[PDB]
């Protein structure tokens, strides 16, 4: 198999850059249209990260910053599969996540929300997907929080994630929400996404058979990245 | 067939998850950063720096930047590079940094990349691929950094030549400066307004 | 009958000038609103073209540029009626058309698409509508083609047309597509049109009873222009 | 009642169908063009020329322009003209041209039009109606060209006076120049941005 | 695994031999019912074709007969999978195809249609499916054409195909059409097929993610052959 | 479970795709044909020929025929043959031909096949499996060719004996003739009408 | 306007020749498919009949055979328009009609039905359509009658008609029925027609506004014939 | 667009409405019939006769036949004839007859037609177009009558040559006989079975 370029990003399946309901986007969005280019080796390559550099608790947000005790909040496991748009597993991709604690408070200099800080929670983790594209991490379910867009805006609970996979073209940062959160229908950041079926692709689902008795609940969340087409005739990439 | 997962902004705290030391969180033993030069890395060391400006001409103090580049001989440290050439073994080719919360300056210590094959037998001028994430940016913005001391290669570069408004090609050329023995390339990014930087859908 | 002005163009039945999904429109659309004016003799008059100047093959794109043989592709006849919005026939209107050949390639200096050029096809024609507003021309069905908006954009097959009729206010340039073309649902230029019923007004219909056995297929396509109102009281035009 | 057929852009090749000689296609014996002056045509010969600029201030090199005007006595060569006056019989009143692919300049050889009746007994200042078609333009853009040496008539013109922002009326006035015996009127069109040309919905 | 016979061909999923709307079938169809037999080694065996005999351009109808230039017409890639009725891939099957050029004209002594011949197009190709049953070929999309059944009959565009696979019982010749072609609903040859769902099994689908930018469109078309049942008790085949 | 893809006629030009030399198309270096005898092939060489007739008794001049048969020892050159015997290594067992456009005659140069095991311990008489494709034929028609000099084996053949109208069994027996040293078997096929050839659903 | 050929007869809009439910068709239908030909002057020409030869009562079946009194039965007027398939009126076409009397009995040597003969009714008429394609005749509504197909078959009431118009290709003989007749749903001759919408095209409709007070009822029945296509390019007819 | 009104059989009494004298009904003063020769009509008088047979080989005794033909110079007495030649003014070109109720014989007294232009510059052999209506026939059956003494013209006739089964062309040729000074052409029509007459969809 000789690989060709990544399929074109479908701009209609993503938020537009300028979205006046999310106020910060007004001065941080280009006024010119993006310039589309034909891909080269620069766009279809990406770095490789070795598992040797990862610590044993890098995917355990419950324990990785715990000092005197356990963090306060709902114990949950999040797992799923990363695949490309043609259904192929994405192996050895770097998945990084970050979130607020159970109060909706981030451990960040710039976060002054009155929700309490938890001395035993950090809120960041990372993992490499396996050969089946599978990932799993454990954490405390984040609380929703207020922010200033309109003065009383509230984000639904979410976990931010980033993926660096096989091609630079696949680079993606987004966030997933939790099934049933009522704030999902009011969020101006989620409403930047044009279609209802794409808004739903960011919702992690309760996975009851995978709950661990007397211990933790579990959510299922799959991620789809752009995929490469195979070439059978001319290979113009180079 | 599946649709790509939709992008969402990185938000104001993109540092917690991507540069925990900048947020003062010590959870990882190995931390990813803005230094791509290891002791045995080949090539000329250069420093790349600048600021990112919004539509009011104010610098973003919460932006996160990453770059991806080839080694000194223009080979990518990636299994997808099909050149059949051996890459520098002491080169990751990628780094990440955030702007200083006060001044908005960002920088990387890297190596000037060699020229990489373009499509159909062409040769691309030396370049560094760059992506920007921040509160207010719904999808990471892709751009490229070319070098002003490579005028001849830039003129023949396929991607720069595919930008039909020739006046905008210059927004992608960084300026070389020689600060105390250090070769620095200054690259400022303007998201909106006059001299707005060209962004690509790659 | 004393004629008054043309009815107002319904801006909601047309694409807006700024349509960010069609990238070229971003820098080529006014930022100010158009200024509407009351019509004068300048807007209700137009030039007249005499049939004497037209050649015998001006409406036969199959033969008008044929040198050594016939062009390659699907033989089709396109016909229909031009009427104004009040249903009156538009007589002696200049209809000009232009298109790509069967490969989706235009005979234009700026078209470098790899689809092959046809030495016997030119791709342009013209006709005057008759007294019933009827027009008919013959051509080769154009192939769809790729263009750079997003890198993998493809236009559905189409024939470009222009009309100069009785009033300058009626001046119109557009393009029609062919019933059944699946690319019609993905085209960003056609999606600039706000409503589904107006997108459908650009689709030419298969006219099976008018096919010519062992020779050519036929499509039916009608065009509606703005119409004038009649005056029965004050005539302020002058 | 029927809805008007919707407009769509002329696209990048509008020349094939509308100016085949500019596309190097010889199919028609009689070709329509930018010369409105026939040998017996009455009036003062003038040349109208300019460029069309996009939002970056760059000229459109693929634009198609047409003008429609009255004869020297302000009578239109059209059956809809109700003045009851005889029109110049050697005058079509319309022409079409495209901008040069390299420079972006366009021009017409025509005659300076006479004044035409406005509504309700008014008199319009001499003007030429102009429309612009091009890739990126979804609906042809209508404008008018008035003349700077007709200050007095322009001041009383009904259409110019119906533009409430008086500062924009000037975008519609062409500048007279006398190049080697030729009276030329320079009219540049700015589609977007500062000094954006007034466009009409007619 | 010991294989038994092929499952019985379902005569209701195929056209009948006598179909008076397709006139040529009236004198070329048996009046007696076919005689069904129990299968033997003769029916479950088939020949093997080696890839060594195939040329490099045998599956590239764009280039395999090109002499002075490229053929005129729409560049398209057709690909898909061949499986048996139990879903197993059909490996190393001989797939042969043939079609008309962009004018609807065949390069055949007996074809006198006025649609133009293309000196650079031949219209035939062949390939072996791979181990996953996958096949891919490139060609020019054929134009529909007129033929004499009723005097004004027109076939929708199509590509004829033949398969020789693992068992003689699987031998099949048919033709596939292209999504959206309006002539599909009027064709008397396609209407010989009794059910709507089987008529749809001959329609190749637009595969937009697999289009190649500035080059070619792509259609997806899968083929299902009869499959063998496995035996766990008596093996009567021999 | 999936339904088999439906059959459609081969149509009038089945030659372009299946016998390009008969259509005068030279695209393939290796062409499939009606000669199954290679120099080292074992067995008695025979020529099989005939014509295919429609309901008016007229020959089809656009028919395409293929045959599939075992080698001289009744072993098929196919991975599905489970006899455990070695097959002739210089034998494909399949061929294809079309009728002459003028006369309607078709022919194959092959070898007389050996007897093949039938079901449940039975033995089949020597036979060649044959299929017919043509304009007007919606599904290829399967038949078998048995040999008149094998009366004894034919009488005990399981498939011939499963045809209950005994009078029709004879339509499947080809006639042996000895033309100038060549052993020829004449097999005419009648699609419809009297003496209509038996066709099988296999 | 230069006329070309008649559009092809749509065989699917007509009964097939062989229809086993109408028993007489079994031995009187060709076993071979009809041979379609391209039209010549022979097929597009037809004879002309002059009105001068027609008597004053030729379209008045109530009076044209009346000897001693008026025929017994329901007085009705039948009128309508003859047009071609493109909607153009068929002018000066010969329309001939024939029917049974009010008892369902024909004045024919071969009709021995017990329903009574009416000495004042003949049952045949003729007319030429006018310039608008309009025809009108007056008659007695026929009664349904029994016939031997199955032994108890009954035809719904009907009036037989024949048209000879502008082209021989348009030659047509059929029969129309009356709105509401319950036997319409059981007739094997009407069921030879494949589609419900075509069966309905033979039903004459009650036209209440056109009833004549204290005198006659009225039915409306329009007839559509094949139409000619116009030619704008090559005229191959000759 | 409208669909053609569907055909229905003429039924057993087609005579009442189309040949009232054969049904013994005297309602019309002018009756249409099977005599196309008027006293001043030009050309050679011929008598055309035959019988129509069903699938059992029995004659139809309730059939109605009509013919349509050109005059002696091959010009049709119809406004649609575009030859620009004057037609015989004493010739209707059409007639109608029914078969005798007892014997099944039908006949017409007409004139042998001249040759008529075929498509694209070709010439058709002399022919008479004929249509058959009867109980059991759902749509009138169209055929043509050619003449056996016109072998040379028949061989080049476009319509006969478009019948691919050459054996069936002969069903359309009538046989010339010279009965007592009368030139008679015998044309029998076989609707079904062997030697079935060719019928056209025109
Ligand atoms: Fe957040
Ligand atoms: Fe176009
Ligand atoms: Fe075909
Ligand atoms: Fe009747
Ligand atoms: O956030
Ligand atoms: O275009
Ligand atoms: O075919
Ligand atoms: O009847």
């Amino acid at each position: 198999i000789i690989w060709g370029a990544y399929a074109q990003r479908n701009t209609e399946d993503h938020p537009p850059a300028y979205a006046p309901g999310y106020k910060t986007s007004v001065l941080r969005s280009p006024k010119n249209a993006l310039i589309s280019i034909a891909e080269t080796l620069s766009e279809v390559t990406a770095p490789h990260f070795s598992a040797d550099k990862f610590g044993p608790k890098d995917n355990d947000l419950i324990l990785n910053y715990a000092k005197d005790g356990l963090p306060i909040g709902e114990r949950v496991i999040v797992h799923g599969y990363v695949r490309d748009q043609f259904g192929r597993p994405v192996k050895n991709a770097l998945v990084e996540v970050w979130q607020a604690n159970a109060s909706g408070r981030y451990r960040h200099p710039n976060d002054q929300y009155i929700g309490a800080m938890d001395p035993n929670f950090g809120g960041c983790g990372r993992m490499l997907t396996d050969d089946n594209g599978y990932y799993v991490f454990r954490t405390i379910k984040p609380g929703p929080y207020p922010w200033r867009n309109r003065i009383n805006e509230w984000s639904p609970a979410h976990i931010h994630f980033s993926l660096i996979a096989d091609g630079w073209a696949q680079r993606l940062i987004s966030q997933f929400y939790f099934e049933g959160d009522t704030l999902i229908d009011s969020c101006p950041i989620l409403k930047t996404i044009p279609s209802e079926q794409q808004r739903r692709a960011l919702i992690a689902l309760e996975d009851k058979s995978n709950f661990i008795e007397a211990d933790s609940r579990c959510y299922r969340f799959d991620i789809t990245l752009r995929g490469r087409r195979a070439t059978y005739f001319e290979n113009d990439l180079t | 067939e599946l649709k790509e997962t939709p992008s969402q902004t990185g938000g104001p705290y993109v540092h917690i998850g991507l540069l925990p030391k900048q947020a003062n969180i010590e959870v990882f033993e190995h931390n990813l950063d803005n230094n791509l030069v290891q002791d045995n890395t080949q090539g000329q060391r250069i420093r790349l720096e600048g600021q990112v400006f919004d539509g009011l001409g104010l610098p973003l103090r919460d932006v996160l930047i990453e770059i991806w580049q080839a080694d000194t001989n223009g080979v990518y440290p990636s299994q997808a590079d099909t050149q059949g050439k051996q890459v520098d073994p002491n080169f990751l080719g990628w780094g990440r940094t955030g702007a200083d919360f006060g001044t908005g300056f960002w920088s990387f210590n890297t190596i000037k990349p060699g020229a990489v094959p373009g499509r159909k037998g062409s040769t691309q001028a030396p370049h560094i691929s760059l992506i920007i994430f921040a509160r207010g940016i719904n999808i990471g913005l892709h751009t490229r950094v070319y070098f002003d001391d490579e005028a001849e290669a830039n003129a023949k570069d396929p991607v720069l030549n595919s930008i039909e408004w020739a006046t905008r090609r210059q927004t992608l050329v960084a300026k070389r400066e020689e600060r105390d023995g250090e070769v620095v390339y200054r690259f400022d990014i303007r998201i909106q307004g006059e001299n707005e930087t060209v962004f690509f859908d790659i």
